[PDB]
RNA sequence: AGACCAGGC
């Protein structure tokens, strides 16, 4: 699907620590899969 | 052409195109054409107005 | 009046208002090749006397500053040599009326 | 409004002053101090924005007057701004006086004798002494003793000139402030402020002051003094500054110069003698509005506080932070700097909040709107709630058409008859019918909904039974028990009866006949308005879903104006041209062709049925109380009548007796050849009221001049012609419902011979597209369509836009001459069914509905589908469409469609016809919005100009536009039959009754105006062979000496010279002198009445026909003339009269000597040659052959050498040096003769970097010159340079003239049109051009060289032929006033905000646009206005000074 | 200076007006294929040479 | 989805009920189709508004609208300056940015300077219009940028200038944040492993822009439907869904940015901290 | 009382 190709196109985004050269820890956060469900209610 | 559009052969096969069916005269079948494609070819509106060696569709 | 060829020195344009009450007017020699009052689109301009200025401001009960205005520096006021505050009778041809006298004052 | 509640006091004037801080501490109810609007539990907190001292808020009594919500007016409060801040309305003028002033002696930086020169010229302009201010200026490093002697004599001249002019009856001690002294005062203050701002040193004490800087608003900076000229401030023995210090400077500057600034800030003499202060420009106190005017909006629970409470809270939030920043300074570097750097930031934020409260566009931080932006545009306050308002007592509904209504009535529904109501006070003559109305109740027409008691009380009848309601019917006419209300009586708000008046209205109200006053007639059934068909063309109203307004007037002053003045029967003729707008339209015109035919014969039962079906004596249409008939046309075998004889006795019953019948000889739209051979049915003939010949048509009844309804309007009156349109509207409706009228498929067929004529002409169109293509391509003839040279140049035509225009205009010229051959042949001669039976032709020829081009496209062929000038557009490939091959020369392939709407158009013909149909639907959209703002700019200037009782039209403030309306003061709606002398002679005894000459002698002077009209007629026949400059006239016309509304025989000179030209020729018991005595009475009654809103009429007569719409043309031309008054005209021209001596060969070799010749126009090609490694260039410019350009441009070989020598290279040397500056970031020998080696040596000497030069001296074909550069420079293109220089170099040019064309002689005279304006240079050509006949197009250039009255004559003709191109007739009385209003100051002023600044009415300028720019200029001038303009008497609620309110009414009471 | 410079006999039913269209398919080396299409019967065929 | 017209009546809908639309708050909304420029075609464009980019700007220019495989677009307009040089124009956020194209011709692949010449000039070396305009283009790069000789040095300059605006990370070198410029901006319908094809397509676009200023080409009409394309509305619903999860993936970093600037209790390997900080962001993308 | 959308003449 095109949304998974859009998930892949955004890619990974990082942010480092202030805790002690190296910057800290990477946190290479991303999305890798998106899926839409048919509508379900809970009654 | 003299001072016309920039020449070249442009092939398109992607999403979101505009497409209409047209009947192709050698080996009479269906052909699907686009607006960028239609501006240089000679379709006819009825088969009683076909002129020889100029009309493709 | 004073007719010159090409230009006047800007140090010499200070002398044309330098005498009261006698005024000095100034004209090009190339602006006088055609008299503009002979043109078809202009009417017969006639300046009015001090008595005829009173009889116009009395019939219409006008102030001096409520008439239509003519500038002092258009080439018809320069032709007639108008000092400020005097009325010019304008004999105007029209399409359905013909002759009718209009008026302008030069401020 | 209640007519039983008078008012004795009236507002006379207003004046704009600055509201001082001392007043608004005494004005104030309670100062509000905390930025919390309302606290918990829904109460308003005391001390906040919502407060009970500021007004009653939300079911709670006030704390100032103690009243509730409905009765508290709201009260003024304020806040205390702790620092003086900048008022944004005055900051642009505060920054002028903060600059331009010394900071050391605190004068301005001018010398004190020149500041005094403006102090006493502005004093002379406060009074009416516009001329004495220039004599004052004729009074004349320098010691300061004679300067006091200079200031003395200038001050004594003013005190003598003010004393003389106030003694000699001229100027009041309140001064005189006309419009042209507002010009001389605005010109003098703008000159004074411009000269203040440009001063280096203070000319009183000579040392510098630091210049101030304003980047944007909210802040002021001063800059540090330079490092050089600090020496001047040592021989006299950046920084943000505070608004208290800016005020501290200008509290000293305005005191040291009090004697001057009193006249800058006053248009009129200051009789209060108040000081002008710097506190005017600052505001130390904000005024909060009353809390009534800032109540919050509410949508269920969604309640939001008002935008002003959001803006006044942020000022109060900053006004407490700035006091809490003063806590540490009250206790007292690091403890001092952080508390001061945060205090200075509070100074800027309290300024940015006092700006954003007043002006939202002066804010920063989608923004919250301020108090300026509640006033400015459409959706403002002047334009949304003052000039236009929502009204009570008014309905709107869809209209449906209706016969059987008497052409001045409207048909109202029952449910509009119930709701709309009228206050009738009970009297002795009402309690018969107004007691019956109050018994009927709110829901029984005719009834009543309320009774208003004497006390002002009001009793509703809605929730009441009939037993309770009959008791109130016996309460109406009772004597009042209150002495204080003893002269008042009860008002019963009855329903709308059949005798009331109604003002109908359809948008857009493009002219005044789109808002008329109709009578009423209620109708029983449905919920829609009912409009008669004679009104459908005045409102431009069709019946495909139109809805239109219905305003019900509420007093007797308004009922007497929409029955007598704004009446629909008074609006027969429109004042645009004098042509009728009212008449029968579609079925009635198709029925009078059948009724007035020769075939129509009626028996005795039929003939008398059609008369009573239209006359009906009991409703009051007859004038005899018995229907008279005629003897029949035929007596044997049985009696038959004729449809001529129908309308003879229809007109015999609606006419007044003892007044002879109508006499008319007119024609109609149907020719004689449609009725056969020997027919006379084209001319109509009325003789003593009897139709004797001719069909009746659109030209007779219908909106058309000089028909029978237009002639019944003149001889008998407007009440007769409005009654004839009713009776004929019922005579033809009753004729149609017994003898009908259809168009079918039968009506559209040609014959088998006519279809053969059609196809044989269209076979000649198969070669038309090729002959037109072969002509434009400059092949000769008979070349085939597949010729490769034909296809090559057609591809060259397509790539250019102008070459494709002369191909689309030659083919369209040829194929429209094939269209004109089928319409000439196949209709009517080839049609199967013919006239009168051919109903498609019968209603196109009669003007009922349709055209001859409409039946062409139906029955013959549809034609060339023309786009915006051109033919159908072509693709990039040379194909017009995918069906057609590229570049084929077929007429069908380019938009000429041969198929007709009867038999169909082909799919490629269908697609071309859809391109032209979409073109019409966009021009119907985009070109009805451009003429809407033409009329708004026109009506705002011309709202107040009107006929005075001097018959001398003038503006509302008193300034005079013209001395007589049109030069003759006759009304356009009364001058139609004024020069129709053959009509008025045939109807002499019937026109003598309506003017009644014997009863109208006592109030006249018949004797005196006739004598002076013979002294001038004899003088002008004797003189006036000479031209106009020789005529010392010695005698004015009788209009300029005698009042034409009182003196009989005081007529215009065209009326006298056309009556004495008519009555001389033909000699026809009326003699010669009784006809000239009745036309002069017809002239005098056809004078224009004083009070006519002429400039509205003159601006509606231009804006409404503008919706009907090689030089600029149309509504873009009217914007250039009227709206912008552009001196930068788009395409100026100049018409040059060729003499009779010079022939056509001496005139077109003459226009080759004026039209410019570029150097680009003579060059074939330019071949540069660059060899580098000193950068060299070989500029070789190749020309055409000398026999080719010396014939085409009359350029000699030697003159082309001088352009390269003295003009081309001096522009080329500049362009090379300009680019090197901006980048720092076969032929002959060389030993030719001694002169060419020195011709070369002079080119090298006087130029910068030339090393060689040679022109083709023996043939004039080439010019080669070497052009070296330095080796340091990088690469220049040197062809794009040369081409741009070759297009700017001129071989020969008369300045400001680029082309001179010799067109075909239009209308006899020989014409030579140029494409640019230079009058000085065309005066040298006396031998070719009549210099005393040079007219033009540039209205601003004829004003500069020929004067004011010549530009006034130029502007009339240019606004004439923009309407004469579309065959639109708008009369020269509306064009005269727009001319004399635009040149009223001796200049060429526009109808915009830049041309209306010289005007006395402040609310007129504020209502138009830029409201708070004219607002500041009024309050700075302290401008009092007399409330004269119509835009200024609606803001304050006065009766107008135009028309009905142009006088007062006084009541003669018998006892002293 | 720019402008002064100056039948098939279809065997199925018999028809001479027969709609044809030449079209060079693969390269300029081979002959142009003439695609024939009739109207009186509608039979189609092509022609190399 | 695959219901028969019998089963669409049993589920209350309608028999021949065509879908197409969104039910939002009981109201049947639908996203309209928009006609827009064709993908992946450089069309020669004359506009009077191209002159208002500053001084020396011509009315000439070329413009491509490259779409990505997730159907998201990016225009790359080339301008022609009257000085002789050309200019690459793009837009990453709601402001525009201007780059000379020789900076991009030397950043896509390892080029010579005759191979920049040979990609525009074919066998028509004798065409002295093109050779003079290509003198000014290649010498203007050496004049204005006397450094930046090889591909790895041009690409660090292009990454140094577009680092704070493309929201780069401190880990990325200037060599590889310059490739982050080239992968999201210039001719984005080739993607990664297509820098050879991006090179040849730029040499196509400069020569077509020089063929437009020479008069050899008609400007391609953007208002004719020959050069038009349809935004379907369903793809634009997916274009906006890329952004709202592009923004969602940034709010979970803008929340731990707020945690760095304030707090200390941060452990990136803690699942307890992941669920702690992921509940502090706005996850309601469907609203 | 605004925004946007759909219309009417
Ligand atoms: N001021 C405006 N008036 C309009 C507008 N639309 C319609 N109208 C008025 O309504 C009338 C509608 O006329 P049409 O636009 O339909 C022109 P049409 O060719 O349909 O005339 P007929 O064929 O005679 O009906 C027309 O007289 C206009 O005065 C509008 O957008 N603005
Ligand atoms: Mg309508
Ligand atoms: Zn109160
Ligand atoms: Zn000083
Ligand atoms: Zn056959």
């Amino acid at each position: 699907g095109l949304l998974n190709l859009g998930v892949k196109d955004i890619g990974e985004k990082v942010i480092f620590d202030g805790k002690p050269g190296y910057l800290g820890n990477k946190l290479s956060v991303s999305v890798e899969q998106v899926s839409i469900a048919k509508p379900m209610s809970n009654d | 052409s003299t001072r016309g559009q920039y020449p070249g052969l442009y092939l398109f096969g992607g999403h979101s195109r505009m497409l209409r069916p047209v009947r192709y005269l050698p080996l009479d079948k269906e052909d699907i054409v686009g607006p960028f494609e239609q501006v240089y070819m000679n379709i006819a509106v009825t088969p009683q107005e076909i002129q020889n060696n100029v009309h493709t569709h | 009046i004073f007719v010159y060829q090409n230009n006047i020195t800007p140090s010499a344009m200070k002398l044309v208002p330098s005498i009261p009450p006698a005024t000095i007017e100034t004209f090009n020699e190339a602006a006088l090749v055609v008299n503009i009052t002979h043109h078809e689109l202009v009417p017969k301009h006639i300046r009015l006397s001090s008595d005829e200025k009173r009889e116009l401001l009395k019939r219409y009960r006008l102030k001096e500053s409520q008439l239509p205005r003519i500038q002092r520096a258009d080439p018809v006021a320069l032709y007639l040599g108008l000092k400020r505050g005097e009325v010019v009778k304008i004999i105007r041809k029209s399409e359905t009326s013909g002759r009718y006298a209009s008026y302008r004052i030069c401020m | 409004m209640d007519i039983s509640k008078p008012v004795g006091s009236e507002i006379t004037s207003v004046d704009f002053g600055i509201l001082t801080a001392k007043e608004i501490r005494n004005l104030s109810a309670k100062q509000i101090t905390n930025p919390t609007v309302l606290d918990n539990l829904g109460h308003p907190v005391s001390g906040g924005l919502y407060d009970l001292a500021l007004g009653a808020f939300l079911r709670n009594l006030c704390s100032t007057c103690g009243l509730d919500e409905k009765f508290c007016p709201g009260h003024q409060g304020h806040i205390e701004l702790p620092v003086p801040c900048y008022n944004p309305l005055f900051f642009n003028q505060l920054y002028i006086y903060l600059r331009a002033s010394c900071l050391f002696c605190h004068h301005f930086r001018l010398k004190s004798v020149e500041v005094h020169r403006y102090a006493c010229k502005l004093r002379l302009l406060q009074y009416g002494l516009i001329d004495e201010s220039y004599k004052l200026d004729e009074i004349t490093d320098i010691s300061s003793t004679l300067l006091n002697e200079l200031k003395s004599k200038r001050s004594e001249y003013v005190d003598m000139a003010i004393a003389k002019a106030l003694s000699d009856g001229r100027t009041t001690e309140r001064g005189s402030f006309t419009a042209t002294v507002n010009d001389e005062r605005k010109k003098l203050v703008h000159e004074f402020h411009k000269k203040l701002l440009s001063r280096g040193k203070c000319d009183n004490c000579g040392m510098f002051s630091p210049k101030f800087r304003k980047d944007g608003f909210t802040k002021i900076f001063e800059t540090a003094l330079n490092e050089k000229q600090i020496t001047n401030n040592r021989v006299k023995g950046s920084t943000y500054i505070l608004s208290t210090e800016v005020k501290n400077i200008l509290d000293t500057v305005f005191r040291k110069e009090q004697c001057v600034l009193q006249y800058v800030f006053h248009s009129r003499p200051n009789l209060s003698r108040k000081l002008v202060k710097a506190d005017s420009f600052f505001m130390d106190v904000l005024v909060v509005p009353p809390t009534r005017f800032r109540l919050p909006s509410k949508l269920g629970e969604e309640v939001h506080e008002n935008s002003q409470n959001q803006l006044l809270s942020k000022v109060l939030t900053t006004s407490l932070l700035i006091r809490d920043l003063n806590d540490d300074l009250s206790k007292l570097l690091e403890d001092r700097r952080v508390i001061f750097s945060r205090l200075m930031n509070a100074f800027v934020t309290i300024q940015n909040d006092v700006n954003a409260f007043i002006d939202s566009t002066k804010a920063q931080g989608v923004p919250i709107p301020g108090v300026k932006q509640a006033l400015e545009k459409k959706e403002g306050l002047f334009r949304k709630h003052m000039m236009g308002k929502r009204v009570n007592y008014a309905a709107r509904s869809v209209i449906s058409p209706d016969p059987n209504i008497e052409t001045n009535e409207i048909g109202v529904p029952p449910v509009f008859a119930v709701k709309l109501t009228y206050p009738e006070p009970v009297t002795a003559y009402n309690i018969a019918e107004l007691r019956q109305a109050v018994i009927n109740g709110p829901d029984k027409w005719p009834g009543a909904t309320q009774i208003q008691n004497e006390d002002g009380s009001l009793v509703s009848l809605i929730g009441m039974s009939v037993e309770q309601r009959k008791a109130l019917a016996n309460q109406l006419l009772t004597p009042s028990s209150n002495v204080s209300t003893h002269t008042l009586n009860k008002k019963v708000y009855r329903h709308i009866k059949n005798r009331d008046v109604v003002l109908m209205n359809r948008q857009p109200t493009l002219h005044k006949a789109s808002m008329m006053g109709h009578k009423v007639r209620v109708l029983p059934n449905e919920k829609t308005l009912r409009l008669h068909y004679a009104n459908t063309g005045a409102y431009n109203a069709d019946f495909d879903g139109d809805e239109m307004n219905m305003h019900f007037p509420q007093n007797e002053n308004a009922r007497a104006e929409a029955l007598n003045l704004a009446n629909t029967d008074s609006q027969y003729l429109t004042p645009t041209s004098g042509s009728p707008v009212r008449g029968l339209i579609q079925d009635h015109i198709s029925a009078g062709v059948w009724l007035t035919s020769k075939d129509s014969f009626f028996t005795r039962e039929q003939y008398q049925q059609y008369i009573y079906g239209c006359i009906r004596p009991e409703d009051g249409h007859t004038t005899r109380s018995k229907i008279v008939t005629l003897p029949p046309t035929i007596f044997k075998p049985y009696p038959l009548w004729t449809g001529k004889q129908i309308i003879t006795t229809v007109l015999l019953n609606v006419t007044p007796p003892d007044m002879p019948g109508i006499n008319l000889i007119s024609k109609n739209k149907i020719k004689n050849e449609y009725w056969g051979k020997g027919s006379l049915e084209n001319e109509v003939l009325f003789k003593d009221g009897a139709l004797l010949c001719g069909i009746l048509d659109k030209s007779q009844y219908g909106a058309s001049k000089y028909g029978i309804v237009h002639s019944l309007h003149e001889v008998y009156g407007p009440e007769v012609a409005a009654k004839v349109l009713s009776v004929l509207g019922r005579l033809f409706t009753n004729y149609i419902t017994a003898t009908a009228f259809t168009c079918g498929m039968d009506d559209l067929r040609l014959t088998a011979e006519g279809n053969k004529w059609r196809t044989d002409i269209l076979k000649t169109s198969v070669d038309t597209g090729r002959e037109a293509a072969a002509e434009v391509t400059n092949l000769d003839k008979d070349t085939p369509a597949d010729d490769p040279e034909l296809l090559k140049r057609l591809q060259e035509i397509l790539r250019d836009n102008n070459k494709s225009g002369i191909l689309d205009a030659v083919t369209s010229s040829k194929v429209n001459a094939i269209t004109s051959q089928v319409v000439s042949k196949c209709v009517p001669d080839g049609t199967m069914k013919k006239f009168p039976c051919n109903s498609m032709q019968a209603m196109a020829l009669s003007g009922a509905k349709g055209s001859n081009v409409n039946v062409s496209q139906i029955m013959c062929l549809l034609g060339q589908q023309a786009l915006e000038g051109r033919r159908v557009p072509v693709m990039v490939s040379g194909k017009t469409l995918p069906s057609f091959k590229p570049y084929e020369t077929d007429a069908m392939a380019g938009g000429y469609v041969k198929g007709r709407f009867y038999s169909g158009i082909k799919p490629q013909e269908y697609y071309f016809h859809c391109m032209a149909g979409r073109e019409g639907l966009i021009d119907t959209a985009v070109k009805t919005s451009r003429s809407g703002y033409l009329q708004r700019c026109l009506t705002k200037q011309l709202e107040g100009v009107h006929v005075s009782y001097d018959n001398s039209i003038r503006d509302a403030d008193g300034t005079l536009v013209q001395f007589m309306y049109g030069g003759d003061a006759i009304d356009i709606t009364k001058e139609s039959h004024m020069t129709q002398f053959e009509f008025c002679l045939d109807n002499y005894y019937a026109l003598l009754k309506k003017y009644n000459p014997s009863a109208l002698i006592e109030h006249l002077d018949v004797e005196s105006a006739l004598k002076y009209s013979k002294k001038t007629l004899k003088y002008r026949k004797k003189h006036s062979k000479e031209p106009h400059y020789k005529q010392s006239v010695k005698y004015d016309p009788v209009l300029a000496k005698y009042n034409p509304a009182k003196y009989l025989g005081s007529v215009s000179e065209n009326f006298q010279d056309k009556l004495e030209s008519f009555l001389d020729k033909n000699s026809k018991g009326v003699n010669e002198k009784k006809f000239r005595a009745l036309m002069q009475l017809k002239y005098m009654r056809s004078l224009i009445n004083p009070g006519e809103a002429v400039g509205i009429i003159a601006s509606q007569s231009v804006g409404e026909p503008s919706t009907q719409m090689n030089v600029t043309l149309g509504i873009p031309r009217l914007r250039e003339i009227v709206m912008t008054a552009s001196a930068a005209i788009k395409t100026p021209q100049m018409t040059l009269p060729i003499w009779n001596d010079v022939s056509d060969e001496q005139a077109d070799t003459f226009c080759k000597s004026i039209s410019k010749v570029l150097l680009s126009e003579v060059i074939d090609k330019v071949i540069v040659t660059e060899t580098t490694g000193a950068r060299s260039y070989v500029i070789h410019m190749r020309f055409f052959d000398n026999n080719e350009y010396s014939e085409e441009y009359d350029v000699s070989k030697e003159e082309l050498q001088n352009v390269i020598s003295n003009q081309f290279i001096h522009l080329l040397e500049a362009a090379i040096v300009k680019e090197i500056k901006k980048q720092k970031r076969v032929e002959a020998n060389n030993n030719m003769n001694k002169v060419q080696r020195d011709r070369q040596s002079a080119i090298i000497s006087h130029h910068r970097f030339i090393t060689k030069y040679n022109f083709d001296d023996e043939s004039g074909k080439w010019c080669e010159f070497k052009l070296e550069l330095a080796a340091d420079t990088e690469k220049l293109l040197m062809v794009n340079i040369v081409e741009e220089i070759c297009r700017k170099s001129i071989i020969r040019q008369i300045p400001h003239i680029d082309r001179c064309v010799h067109p075909e002689p239009e209308n006899g005279k020989r014409v030579l049109v140029t494409e640019g304006v230079n009058f000085q240079a065309m005066w040298d050509q006396e031998a070719f051009i009549d210099v005393d006949g040079i007219t033009s197009n540039d209205v601003a250039a004829v004003l500069k060289t020929y004067g004011v009255e010549a530009a006034r004559n130029t502007i009339v003709n240019e606004i004439n032929n923009v309407f004469s191109r579309y065959a639109i007739s708008v009369s020269f009385r509306h064009l005269d006033l727009i001319a004399d209003m635009m040149t009223r100051q001796g200049t060429y002023l526009a109808f915009n905000r830049q041309g209306m600044e010289t005007s006395t009415s402040s609310f007129m300028k504020m209502s138009y646009e830029t409201t708070c720019q004219f607002l500041t200029k009024a309050v700075l001038d302290n401008e009092r206005e007399q409330l004269d303009s119509p835009s200024a008497r609606i803001v304050v609620g006065k009766l107008n000074n135009v028309g009905t309110g142009s006088f007062d009414v006084l009541a003669k009471v018998p006892n002293a | 200076k720019s402008v002064v410079k100056t039948k098939e006999k279809c065997p199925q039913c018999g028809n001479e007006e027969m709609n044809y269209h030449t079209l060079q398919l693969r390269s300029a080396d081979e002959g142009a294929t003439v695609f024939y299409t009739c109207t009186s019967c509608g039979y189609k065929f092509r022609t190399n040479n | 989805n695959k219901m028969s017209p019998y089963e669409l009546v049993q589920h209350k809908e309608e028999s021949d009920e065509i879908g197409g639309y969104f039910i939002v708050n009981g109201i049947e909304k639908l996203i309209r189709m928009l006609i827009v420029q064709r993908r992946n075609h450089p069309m020669a464009i004359i506009r009077p508004s191209f002159a208002n980019r500053g001084a020396s700007y011509s009315h000439y220019g070329i413009q491509i609208r490259s779409v990505r495989p997730d159907q998201t677009s990016q225009t790359n307009v080339l301008h022609y300056l009257n000085d002789g040089q050309v200019t690459f124009r793009f837009s990453w956020r709601k402001n525009e940015y201007l780059v000379p194209v020789v900076m991009i011709l030397k950043a896509l692949c390892h080029t010579s300077d005759r191979e920049i010449f040979d990609g525009i000039i074919g066998n028509d070396v004798k065409d002295s219009f093109l050779t003079d305009r290509l003198e000014l283009l290649l010498r203007g790069f050496k004049k204005r940028y006397p450094h930046l000789q090889n591909r790895t040095q041009v690409l660090q300059y292009l990454g140094d200038k577009f680092r704070v605006v493309f929201q780069a990370s401190p880990d990325q070198s200037d060599l590889e944040v310059g490739q982050e410029v080239l992968d999201r901006i210039v001719l984005v319908h080739l993607g990664k492993d297509g820098s050879q094809d991006k090179f040849r397509m730029l040499l196509f676009m400069i020569r077509k822009l020089y063929s437009l200023v020479a008069g050899e080409c008609s400007p391609d009409n953007p208002d004719a439907t020959q050069h038009q394309e349809v935004l379907l509305g369903g793809f634009l619903y997916g274009m906006i869904l890329k952004e709202k999860i592009d923004e969602y993936l940034q709010n979970i970093i803008a929340q731990v940015r707020m945690d760095i600037n304030r707090g200390m209790a941060i452990n990136f390997k803690d699942k307890r901290y992941m669920s702690r900080v992921l509940m502090r962001v706005n996850e309601n993308i469907g609203s």
